[PDB]
RNA sequence: UAAGGAGCGAAGGAGGGCUAGAUUAUUGAGCAGCGAGAGGUGAAAUUUGAUGACCUGCUUAGGAGUAACAGAGGCGAAAGCGCUAGUCAAGAACGAAUCCGAUGAUCAAGGACGUAGGCUGGAGGAUCGAAGACGAUUAGAGACCGUAGUAGUUCCAGCAGUAAACGAUGCCUACGCUGUUGUGGUUAUGAGCACGGCAGAAGAGAAAUCUAGUAGGGCUUUGGGGAGAGUACGCGCGCAAGCGAUAAAUUUAAAGGAAAUUGACGGAAGAACACCACAAGGAGUGGAGUGUGCGGCUUAAUUUGACUCAACGCGGGACAGC
């Protein structure tokens, strides 16, 4: 079923993963206290919004 | 010709000492020349207490962590890369290593 | 892992079954579980090396998590016909044509291979085709030679 | 609503295998038992965290069935005179019986430790490779 | 054919501690109460003092262990067998640079069991000092070690077994050697680390 | 006497012998639960399991060991010594207005101790494991790896006498720069005495470095270019294994002799870089027929160079004659 929670990316970090394809993100949920550490795969640009499928996984590496 | 002051070993003022068993080949090696290290390890991985908050029964919880110290004969650590050749100045800085997780 | 090679079915006027050793298969990695996106042909005469010097019959490289698969054919064979043709051993109402050895891989289907008949006439008829699974010859005196339900 | 009937789980975690076993309070009543061997084909595969996971979701269906909810789990590696580090899929036993619908209580490290010991194997030199 | 179905639950059932009921156990289902006792008698376990109290979440650190004892209808009733420290408290108390002070003795219960005691502390650094250790002289560790024996004689010996519970539960052993010895040297980190049960009289 | 021995006071240490106890762990048996695999590796096979393994309970029986704390920490003549109480002798250092008075240094001969492995007799036998036997790998493995397995590994009474028994630096006794950090006593609290570690300096040395500075202080061991040779004959010890001590003939211009310098090499380690590297993306080649070059075979002749990148529509090599 089509859960989503929407976020806005606040700061990127590092390029990471074999080849550097990915990249460390910190993310705010747009109606929620959260704030959380995921990794992206595409390009990114600081303000963008992305729709995320858990509000809890997380990337603790940071 | 004499590569090192100490011989490679912390003995001074005594006979001989007790050995230990390396932990990647069991090979015999005396305590006192050993490579050493230390390692305290949650129980529960980071990608997992996020699930944790929401599976425990009680108000809070604290992860169990655990502890070792582990020992190593020379060639064990050099092919494990805990230590690595160095050049005849850098041979004598001494300094502590982290403590792994 | 290992694999036998069995040829099944109701065999009637048939002396032996000969098999080429030469099977189109499908592989699995064992350490991705993705399967290889072709069939590869896995034969008796192709001639490859493990890292260990190993000889085996073939060496793949797993596209997706680049481990190294390797298998062997074992020839179960108790003779040579024509010094061409492995005569695949009978065992009870079957017969065992070789055995498949993986390492690195799962061999998931086999999906031909080519057979020949020596019927108890000690006529030979090379690369027989199965129409749904039926196989069925006469000779100029009458004797019939068929596989029924071939698997 | 429920009150947590709880079961004991049990976790080994050598460099070979992994072996999962759960029982009533007491230990002395067995409710369900897999390892990652039993799953897999590949013997270089049975410590693999996927093998693992897959015998550990067979476990939680037959404790789901039998009428279970919540669990505590006691883990260990080999100890002895050998090996006392928790190998490989020790700790995706736990993540999975989280995904299950499973309460966890208390989780304990319970290593055999020797206070002193008995000779190890592989000889003076040790193994050479 | 599912034994599973063929099998009786009885509900465990302890004393001397705020909560009275902390689980259940499974037999195979039998004729004869002689066969029911003999299957259920003997067996034991354990519970953390977090889980039969309320209470600090900081006493997580502590276990205690019952033996069963006695049968009536749905309850079994288990009696005291013994109490120990959790790994992650043992292990994360030592440190580099400080001294370990450990003993073992032995006590008699006025009911008549025999207990065994083993006890633990830890020298420490004291402030406005500049030296990296803070290690203990030998001769004045069997000071110390002298000294906790007559704690633990005063303390326990020739008790009820109700009493001993309660002063296991309050800690109060590693309460008074911190208070008692701190004129030899300052201590830290006094408890008692485990109490096993070696012989009990044969009573009926 | 900042020479020695005897003695007094308070204290410190894994120094040694004996007596009585201890928390776990590894194996083995008994019984109970469960019903299919366990073990081992880089990857696997020997091997073991429905006579119920593995894993989880409760009982027991043995014989070793003292984890973490634990260190450029302590003790001992060296070899060596790490759980807790009690007991028995002697020693080192320190404090100080105790006693005797040259009793001392070093040492052929002679005597006592000496890790481990070995030997003679008794006790015992958990774990580990020479020999021996298998399974794999290899051209071959008798080896390395895995399964298993005996003498030994432990104790008491003895024999033996060797180690890279090394800080590769003899023992007493002197004269000698600074800073820092330990251990045990004592203190006018400023410091000392004994036993150490570390970092510079100055001198020294072929250098590396410094137990190696200064010097006709005393006494013992010991070397004299490589080899043959720590071998032969004789002798002394030992149950044996062997050990101690020690030659000639013959040969040869240097000696894998010492340390330091530059290259070449390695199956090392560490940083960098690049679609003629890769990762994420496009088009193909490898399969068919044909065109063309290379090897092989044939022929009277099928003329010939070139072979990892950096040989093979390459030798401006599309040959009817040229
Ligand atoms: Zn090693």
């Amino acid at each position: 079923s089509e859960e989503v929670y929407i976020g806005e990316v606040l700061q990127t970090l590092e390029k990471t993963g074999p080849g550097g394809g990915l990249t460390m993100c910190q993310v705010q949920l747009k109606d929620q206290k959260r704030t959380l550490y995921r990794a992206i795969m595409g390009p990114i640009a600081v303000g963008d919004l992305v729709a995320l499928l858990d509000c809890e996984r997380e990337h603790r590496r940071g | 010709t004499k590569k090192r002051s100490n011989n490679g070993r912390s003995k001074k003022n005594r006979g001989h000492t007790r050995c230990v068993r390396c932990e990647h080949c069991s090979a015999m090696v005396p305590n006192d020349k050993a490579i050493k290290k230390f390692v305290v390890r949650s129980v529960i991985d980071a990608a997992s207490l996020d699930d944790l908050k929401i599976a425990t029964i009680y108000e809070e919880y604290e992860v169990p962590k655990s502890y070792y110290k582990l020992n190593y004969c020379v060639s064990c650590a050099v092919h494990i890369k805990l230590v690595r050749v160095r050049s005849r100045w850098e041979r004598k800085i001494r300094k502590e290593q982290r403590v792994s997780a | 892992m290992k694999y036998n090679v069995y040829i099944e079915g109701t065999f009637s006027g048939i002396q032996s079954i000969m098999v080429e050793q030469v099977y189109p298969i499908t592989i699995k990695c064992s350490g991705c579980n993705l399967v290889h996106k072709k069939d590869v042909i896995l034969s008796i005469d192709s001639i490859n090396y493990t890292d260990k010097d190993e000889k085996v019959n073939l060496k793949v490289k797993c596209a997706s998590c680049t481990r190294q698969m390797y298998i062997l054919i074992k020839s179960m064979a108790t003779e040579l016909y024509e010094e061409k043709f492995y005569c695949a051993k009978k065992e009870d109402n079957r017969y065992l044509a070789s055995q498949l050895q993986g390492r690195g891989c799962y061999i998931e289907k086999i999906k031909d291979a080519n057979i020949h008949v020596l019927s108890e006439k000690g006529r030979i008829y090379p690369d027989i085709v199965f129409d749904e699974g039926y196989w069925r010859e006469e000779d100029n005196m009458n004797n019939t030679s068929s596989i029924e339900d071939f698997n | 609503e429920q009150r947590l009937n709880f079961a004991l789980l049990f976790i080994k975690a050598t460099k070979n295998d992994t072996i999962i076993h759960a029982t009533d309070l007491t230990g002395a009543e067995t409710l369900a038992k897999s390892s990652g061997g039993s799953k897999v084909k590949a013997h270089r595969d049975e410590r693999d965290p996927y093998a693992a996971m897959l015998a550990t979701q067979d476990v939680a269906a037959v404790l789901k069935e039998k009428g279970y909810n919540a669990v505590h789990i006691k883990i260990r590696g080999k100890g002895g005179n050998q090996s006392k580090i928790i190998g490989p899929g020790g700790s995706t036993v736990i993540r999975t019986m989280m995904r299950s619908e499973f309460k966890l209580g208390r989780v304990e490290d319970v290593t055999p430790v020797a206070t002193d010991s008995t000779r190890k194997k592989g000889g003076r030199r040790g193994r050479r490779l | 054919k599912d034994s599973f179905l063929k099998k009786e639950k009885y509900n465990l059932r302890i004393e001397n501690f705020p909560v009275r009921e902390v689980g259940a156990t499974l037999v195979n289902k039998q004729s004869t109460v002689a066969a029911l006792e003999k299957k259920l008698v003997g067996r034991v376990f354990e519970a953390n003092q977090g889980d039969i109290t309320t209470s600090d979440s900081a006493n997580c650190y502590r276990k205690f262990s019952f033996k069963i004892d006695s049968l009536a209808g749905t309850n079994a009733h288990a009696i005291f067998n013994g109490m120990c420290l959790t790994s992650e408290k043992i292990k994360g108390m030592v440190k580099r640079g400080l001294t370990l002070i450990e003993g073992v003795k032995d006590v008699v219960t006025k009911e008549g069991i025999t207990l065994r005691i083993l006890t633990i502390a830890q020298s420490k650094k004291e402030k406005n000092s500049t030296k990296k250790t803070a290690y203990a002289k030998t001769s004045v560790v069997k000071e110390v070690r002298k000294n906790i024996f007559r704690i633990v004689d005063n303390e326990l010996n020739g008790k009820d077994i109700e009493q001993i519970v309660k002063k296991l539960q309050m800690e109060t052993v590693g309460k008074e050697i911190e208070k008692e010895c701190q004129k030899i040297i300052p201590l830290q980190n006094c408890h008692v680390l485990k109490v096993k049960v070696v012989k009990r009289p044969v009573k009926e």
